[PDB]
């Protein structure tokens, strides 16, 4: 093949999962002092397999990562208030840039 | 709709624990005995007929 | 081009240089016409009830332990 | 920057004068039937019936003969 | 609402990869990439952005999350934002 | 407060702290008085009002 | 002596005067215009001075002879009920004519012909006890709105919109004109206080209920037909649009309590639950279609169609309470409808855009026209201390006291008008600012603030003291409902 | 005099509203509330004339509805049982607008909401002090549209304005059952007035004809009137607005969410006393619907992780606690609860809000940890405020717990011993979330982030002054008045309150209490505290994340979407009428099927006939 295209797509979801798994790690796990342990075995276990060259050994393993993941969600994500989803967004937004007043509207002659 | 399946038991809990209740009949379990007021239990004062 | 719009209630920082001259038109305003309506009152106000200890709305008011009888209603 | 009508898109022009007339569309079809036949002749036959039925019990209560209507 | 000019965040920036055991804090630069220059796994990629994503309050969206492949893109972008 | 590697806290004002306690401590103090006078009200044992 | 007379008169010299000015003097025009329409509001105004709302026969009336043999006259009048009536139209149409006011050199002095016209025949319409006459300027109207909205309509497919408001009228018009003349040649005369103490046949009672229920049916808009109103109303000018949901959509429901209560007694009483049927399920099949709707006009128009389908079920509810309610309710909705109308309508002089898409976040701008907005919304919201409160209140009172299946279908439209009233408002005057498309706009000037003020003090006057209103008509409707029947 | 307590605020919020423009940000601040503060004196006094001196006072303005037989009228009763709530509205409404300037101070448009608060103030005034159905139906009305206002505070913020709509409609449907109510009693007594009724409520004894099939009628009257209370008080019916309705400013909330509309639908059962105590039916229903609300409420609260989430579900269980105390003819422990809550939910409420805006605008239990010693103040506040809302042994919250839980033991009724175990095992519930505010925030390792930290400004003064006075008020208001307002028999209620001789329960409530019921909810509170305090401090290794397999995700959604009533309710409801208004009546009734009459109907008919006629 030598096409890193179908590569690079890996390499994007395998970010990507793990960033979405962290989130919803700290997400379960309300105080730290278990976050650690719990962020090590999340990090770990994409280490598992780490070697994978084969294109029929992938789509299996990135369907049973999705179903896996998707299976705990924690239904109250954090998302940071004036973000698109947060307990302030649109709180007060910046005025659109170009608008104009007219003052002398329906007047005669 | 795999949520309505979880209503009916959130709901079924309620009357379920509601129905328990008539099952022992406190009703009947009452230490006392009802109250009673003199003058034909206060007629003249909640109605009837001086 | 918040100034442009008038803003009736007052714009979102609307800070006139004398506030307080206003201000204290404005609680002066509330106290001249609130007389009409505490004038206005004490010809109401019946509460044929007398109260047990004495209130401080006797001078007043006279709407209190006249009207007794409700045969001439 | 000197109109003060709005710029009519094209997109929303369809959306909005195409609802405005949907003879077109609601002419003959299987669902449309069972929707006027159990909205338009039957709901109106039930609550009739219901109202007819809510005097008649308002008058026996009273004793009165129900009138025919 | 002070929003805290480049002086500021040269630093605070560049601690959360000094402060990463598997590179070096001997060589790094505010104008480096882990990906060769630094010698950094390709999984701890987005392990610095929670790192700086804990130091300042903002969420890249995560289409472009993982662009940040330099050290270089993650400072610019967190003074690009304003709410940071 | 003193400042940290990213924690600068700001010690609370004056009367933030003293308030506070000397507030709370009427509380505590309050909690046994009507535990001892109208504490014996509800213990089951010595109930009070000539009993 | 301010008798009736005059009061039908000076709109008629205001359109005489006005035929013959030049074109070129637009100044003079609406200057005379108004003026005509201001003394015909001071003329009715003052006839509610005199009216002595004590008397069971009618007020004022002028005689005029119609045919050789006096059988059938021009006989004027009026009672306690169109009184109101007549004062709401006299002061509905100054209002129009200010709305129009900027823009009166292209429509020129046509304009104000065809208003004054309507006006005086609008008036000659309600105090009118001769029943044939009765049709002749219920049916006059028809011109001088199809005028309207023909010559003057905002867009181009205003051609298919006026033939529908007019063949709807026509057929149930024609349908009401046979019955007219059954009763006449029955009957010998057409004069009301006559026609009202004839022993009619219980047979020939339900088949003139019908006939006259053919059009009324119309004017009023009700299950089977009510499509008129909205396509032929939203493709209306704003100062003409006001009058089809303010005085021309009041013909038929009081048509109903002068022509068909007291002169039906009997068939009324037997055609109770198929109105009660009728406007029940208008109330929630017109609400429900309210919803799932774009158009900045027709939503107002299809609230309208609602408050008209539940002053329907208050008024065949004969009671004391009943009627008056639905007479209130009817003041109340031609003030308020009257009012967003022209607030839905200041808007499309000003964008031309009549959808809700583009509309939003009007409250960052023109924040005089978002607190009026929301004033008649919460008008139309049906909140107690406004007018309308009084309205359906009394209509609720008056049919749980009859059936209690048809009140708790009638209270489901107010629950309903929660629905879209207060999502127009939130969708329109308190979304996001999006300056693609309004691009620039302005706030209400001094005209369209003092068109308002009439409104909003009328609302409120008649919101938080409506003991003149039902001070001045408590006899009329006694005898309304006390008719044919002794005990 | 009794004019200026109602008027003033009404008149301070309307030239607030017409001259926000000629007043600066703080003109309105401090005259707006130096008015509602002037109607707080007026109430303390009048209560001091009226409450103590017991001599009720009775008025009418003018004629409102002069209709035949219809009398409505402008007059106000201004009674012991009204005077309680207008002290209950008056101070909290008046510690709100001066907790309100030092939040609103960075928000820009302040005027508006003190106007909105004090149009809020008139409109309570009004509904407390009325004494005729459509009267206070106008202020119950307008309860409604001020929370509409206040929740609609941010135009711009896309959830509150769906918060609000949605607010609406559910307040309209809840309040549908009211609103037939002032109709349904007017039908037997022939009159609105409460004074005329209440005189002769006991002697109709008839039925009805309803929809379906013939009921009792003054049952029906008393069903209609508590299913329009369940719009106003969150109860099993409709409660899906309040848990929501946290979308807008915090003040508010600390006025509409936890202190005075909560009292809208029990004082609705409160007010009309003498009508619900002669229709036993209502009661049992009632009494039903306020326990499975409480349960509901008391274990809904624990999974969520925001500080004003969890404690609306907390107003909520106290709203169910208050209806089943308004259930059981024991209407004393109803609105002595009534005042406790209206002061030390109020107190928490502002501490949450000085905790929140003084630590950048965030309000979550997940991100934020612990900085308790950074300030004392507020902390002190909260906790007092949480040992009252717990009700720890002789405090302010314990003298209405207990005594409610004892008498929801006492009556041997159906309703009465299932709703009291409800409440007994609530109690365990409440307990427990409680002190999960209490531990996950400033008891645990800071968790937030390092500016925010640094950027920290403690509570004013002025917004401070209220904290104060709450804290005073719900440490001894609950001793001072455990004696004078539920002492068997207090003679101050006079025909406030009224309590019928075969339902009142009170002496046995308390010399026939076995001492192993009475102090067992102190035992359900430390229980809660114990597991509380192991879960959350220490024992949180798997007791805290439970990634199994199966049914216990599900479970984690089943309380945090909180029994998918937003899911099926919306789509089983609202979404189905949207569709079938579009595809039903807009389809098969009036365009398309009846526009064969129309345009393309008969236009077309006659393009042919007509066609035909000239060969
Ligand atoms: C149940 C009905 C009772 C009668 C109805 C009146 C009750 C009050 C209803 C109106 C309340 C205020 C709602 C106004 C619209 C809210 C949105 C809005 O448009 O705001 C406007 C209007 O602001 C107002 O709220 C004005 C309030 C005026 C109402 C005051 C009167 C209320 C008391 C009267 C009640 C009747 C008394 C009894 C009469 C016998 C401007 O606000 P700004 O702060 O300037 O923000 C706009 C952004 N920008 C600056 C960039 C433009
Ligand atoms: C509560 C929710 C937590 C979710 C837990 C469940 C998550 C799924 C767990 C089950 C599936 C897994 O193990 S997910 C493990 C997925 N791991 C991979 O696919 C390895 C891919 N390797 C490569 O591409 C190359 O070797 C190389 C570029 C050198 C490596 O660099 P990167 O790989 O960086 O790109």
């Amino acid at each position: 093949a030598a096409y890193f295209a179908r590569r690079a797509a890996q390499k994007e979801r395998v970010r990507i999962l793990y960033r979405r798994a962290l989130k919803d790690t700290l997400n379960w796990a309300v105080h730290r002092h278990i976050f650690y342990r719990d962020a090590s075995d999340l990090r770990e276990k994409f280490n598992v397999n780490q070697d994978v060259e084969d294109v029929d050994r992938i789509d299996k393993l990135i369907a049973h990562g999705e179903a896996e993941y998707n299976k705990w969600r924690h239904p109250d994500p954090y998302i940071v208030p004036w973000a698109p989803g947060g307990s302030k967004f649109c709180r007060n937004p910046t005025p659109p840039a170009g608008i104009e007043i007219v003052y002398n509207y329906g007047l005669e002659d | 709709y795999e949520a309505l399946a979880w209503l009916s038991g959130g709901l079924g809990f309620f009357v379920g624990l509601g129905l328990l209740a008539v099952l022992n009949d406190k009703a009947s379990k009452v230490p006392f005995t009802p109250r009673v007021y003199p003058y034909d239990n206060l007629r003249v004062e909640l109605g009837g007929e001086p | 081009f918040r100034a442009k719009v008038w803003s009736m209630t007052g714009g979102p920082n609307c800070r006139p240089k004398h506030w307080r001259r206003n201000t204290a038109i404005a609680m002066f305003g509330v106290f001249l016409v609130c007389i009409p309506i505490a004038k206005l009152s004490a010809k109401l106000e019946q509460r044929p009830h007398m109260p047990v200890r004495p209130i401080p709305s006797q001078i007043w008011c006279k709407n209190f332990g006249t009207k007794d009888d409700y045969e001439k209603e | 920057g000197g109109g003060m009508e709005t710029n009519k898109n094209k997109f929303i022009e369809d959306w909005g004068s195409a609802r405005e007339n949907l003879e077109h569309n609601f002419r003959w079809t299987r669902r449309n039937f069972a929707l006027i036949g159990i909205f338009g002749i039957a709901l109106p036959i039930i609550v009739y019936k219901g109202i007819v039925k809510d005097f008649h019990m308002q008058d026996e209560d009273a004793g009165r003969p129900h009138r025919k209507f | 609402d002070d929003h805290l000019s480049r002086e500021a965040v040269v630093d605070r920036v560049l601690d959360v990869v000094k402060s990463f055991p598997k590179v070096d804090p001997s060589k790094v630069t505010p104008e480096v990439h882990f990906q060769n220059d630094l010698g950094l796994d390709s999984l701890d990629t987005v392990e610095i952005v929670m790192a700086i994503e804990e130091e300042f309050k903002l969420e890249i969206p995560d289409k472009e999350a993982d662009k940040i492949d330099s050290c270089s893109l993650a400072i610019e972008y967190v003074y690009n934002h304003p709410m940071s | 407060g003193i400042t940290y590697k990213g924690v600068t806290v700001h010690t609370p004002k004056t009367w933030h702290t003293v308030t506070g306690k000397g507030l709370c401590a009427v509380m505590w103090f309050w909690i046994l008085y009507r535990a001892k006078q109208d504490g014996p009200v509800v213990m089951g044992w010595r109930h009070p009002w000539d009993g | 002596y301010f008798n009736l007379s005059g009061l039908i008169l000076c709109p008629v010299l205001g359109s005489i005067i006005l035929l013959f000015i030049p074109n070129s003097r637009i100044r003079l025009i609406r200057l005379i215009g108004l003026c005509a329409s201001l003394i015909t509001f001071l003329y009715s105004l003052v006839l509610w001075i005199q009216f002595d709302s004590s008397t069971a026969k009618f007020q004022f009336v002028e005689s005029l002879r119609w045919l050789p043999y006096e059988n059938i006259n021009f006989y004027l009048g009026i009672d306690g009920i169109s009184l109101f009536f007549v004062i709401l139209t006299t002061f509905l149409i100054p209002i129009c004519i200010l709305v129009g006011w900027s823009g009166m050199r292209s429509y020129g002095k046509e304009y104000i012909i065809a208003f004054l016209i309507c006006e005086f025949l609008m008036i000659a319409v309600f105090c009118m006890l001769d029943l044939l006459l009765f049709y002749v300027f219920f049916e006059s109207v028809l011109i001088p709105m199809f005028i309207i909205i023909g010559v003057w309509g905002s867009r181009q497919r205003k051609i298919k919109a006026a033939y529908q408001f007019f063949l709807y009228t026509l057929l149930g018009s024609l349908f009401m004109l046979l019955a007219i003349l059954l009763i006449l040649f029955q009957t010998g005369t057409t004069d009301l206080q006559i026609l009202l103490t004839t022993e009619f046949s219980e047979r020939r009672q339900i088949f003139l209920w019908i006939a006259f229920f053919a059009s009324f049916a119309v004017k009023v808009p009700m299950v089977p037909v009510h499509i008129w109103l909205p396509e032929a109303h939203v493709e209306a000018p704003t100062a003409g649009s006001v009058i089809l949901a303010g005085i021309l959509l009041k013909f038929g429901t009081y048509g109903f309590l002068r022509f068909s209560i007291p002169m039906f007694p009997e068939a009324t009483l037997c055609f109770t639950p198929f109105i009660y049927t009728l406007s029940a399920i208008a109330i929630i099949y017109t609400s429900l279609t309210t919803l799932r709707q774009i158009d900045l006009k027709k939503i107002i128009a299809y609230s309208s169609v609602a408050h008209m389908n539940l002053v329907t079920i208050g008024m065949f509810s004969l009671n004391i309470q009943g009627i008056g309610g639905s007479i209130l309710l009817m003041l109340s909705h031609g003030l308020v409808s009257s009012a967003l109308f022209l607030c839905v309508g200041v808007l499309y002089d000003r964008h031309k855009t009549r959808l809700v898409r583009y509309y939003g976040g009007l409250v960052s701008t023109m924040p005089n026209f978002s607190t009026i907005f929301f004033f008649f919304t919460l008008a139309n919201m049906s909140l107690p201390g406004t007018s309308s409160f009084i309205g359906e209140f009394l209509i609720l009172v008056g049919a749980f006291q009859r059936n209690s299946l048809v009140a708790t279908l009638a209270a489901l439209g107010m629950i309903l008008g929660a629905a879209y009233s207060l999502w127009l408002y939130n969708r329109v005057v308190s979304g996001n600012l999006k300056p693609d498309f309004l691009h620039k706009f302005s706030d209400l000037n001094g005209r369209e603030v003092f068109i308002f003020i009439p409104f909003l003090v009328g609302l409120v006057w008649m919101g938080v003291y409506p003991k003149v209103f039902l001070d001045c008509m408590h006899t009329s409707v006694s005898n309304l409902v006390q008719h044919g029947k002794f005990h | 005099m009794y004019l200026l307590i109602v008027f003033l605020p009404l008149l301070g919020s309307s030239v607030a509203g017409f001259f926000g423009r000629f007043l600066g940000s703080e003109g309105s601040a401090i005259m707006t509330t130096t008015c509602v503060s002037f109607s707080s004196i007026l109430s303390l006094i009048a209560f001091y004339e009226v409450a103590l001196g017991a001599s009720a006072c009775y008025l009418r303005i003018a004629p409102w509805i002069s209709s035949e037989m219809f009398d409505a009228s402008w007059g106000f009763l201004f009674d012991s049982l009204t005077v309680v709530m207008l002290i209950v509205v008056t101070f909290i409404s008046s510690l709100v607008h001066l907790y309100s300037i030092s939040y609103m101070s960075e928000d820009p448009h302040s005027p508006r909401f003190m106007c909105y608060l004090s149009i809020f103030t008139f409109f309570m005034l009004m509904l407390v002090t009325g004494d005729n159905f459509l009267q206070l139906f106008l202020g119950w009305e307008g309860v409604g549209l001020a929370s509409y206002l206040l929740i609609h505070f941010w135009f711009t913020r896309l959830q509150a304005d769906k918060a609000a709509i949605k607010a609406m409609l559910v307040n309209r449907v809840g309040d549908f059952g009211l609103a037939l109510g002032i109709l349904g009693c007017f039908t037997l007594f022939q009159t609105v007035d409460f004074s005329t009724i209440f005189a002769c409520a006991s002697v109709p004894r008839n039925s009805w004809i309803f929809c379906n099939m013939r009921l009792n009628a003054i049952s029906l009257i008393c069903i209609l009137l508590f299913i329009g209370a369940v719009g106003k008080s969150a109860q099993i019916g409709l409660h899906t607005w309040l848990p929501d309705a946290m979308e807008g400013p915090t003040p508010v909330s600390a006025l509409i969410h936890a202190a005075t509309m909560v009292t809208a639908g029990v004082f609705m059962i409160a007010r009309c006393s003498p009508l619900f105590e002669y229709s036993p039916t209502a009661l049992i229903v009632i009494t039903f619907a306020g326990a499975m609300t409480s349960f509901l409420a008391a274990t809904t609260g624990i999974l969520q992780n925001d500080l004003k989430r969890v404690i609306a579900y907390s107003t909520c269980s106290q709203l169910g606690y208050m209806i089943f105390a308004c259930g059981i003819s024991n209407y004393s422990v109803s609105v002595f609860h009534l005042m406790n809550h209206a002061f030390f939910k109020a107190l928490l409420f502002l501490s949450a809000g000085s905790v929140i805006h003084a630590m950048s605008d965030e309000q979550d239990m997940r991100k934020m940890g612990g900085l308790a010693s950074s300030f004392p103040l507020t902390y002190a506040m909260m906790l007092i405020g949480s040992l009252s809302l717990i009700g720890f042994p002789f405090l302010t919250g314990f003298y209405s717990k207990d005594v409610i839980l004892e008498l929801a033991y006492t009556k041997y009724t159906i309703s009465g011993n299932f709703a009291f175990w409800l409440g007994s095992v609530s109690v365990l519930f409440t307990s427990y979330y409680s002190f999960r505010l209490l531990f996950l925030t400033f008891l645990v390792p800071t968790n937030s982030f390092g500016r925010d930290i640094s950027r920290c400004h403690d509570a004013p003064i002025p917004m401070a002054i209220p904290l104060i006075l709450l804290a005073l008020g719900s440490l001894f208001v609950g001793y001072l008045a455990k004696d004078m307002m539920i002492g068997l028999g207090t003679n101050f209620w006079a025909n406030s309150l009224l309590v019928l001789p075969k339902n009142e329960i009170l002496a046995e409530s308390e010399f026939a209490a076995p001492t192993i019921i009475k102090l067992i909810p102190i035992l359900f509170s430390t229980l809660g505290a114990f597991v509380a305090y192991n879960v959350n401090l220490v024992a949180d290794q798997f007791q805290r994340a439970f990634q199994t397999s199966t049914f216990c995700n599900r479970l984690y959604s089943f309380f945090n979407k909180r029994w998918f009533f937003d899911q099926v309710l919306n789509d089983f409801l609202v979404r189905s009428f949207l569709r079938f208004g579009y595809e039903v009546s807009f389809e098969a009734l009036d365009k398309g099927a009846i526009e064969i009459l129309g345009p393309y109907g008969i236009s077309y008919t006659f393009r042919r006939l007509a066609e035909r006629i000239s060969q």
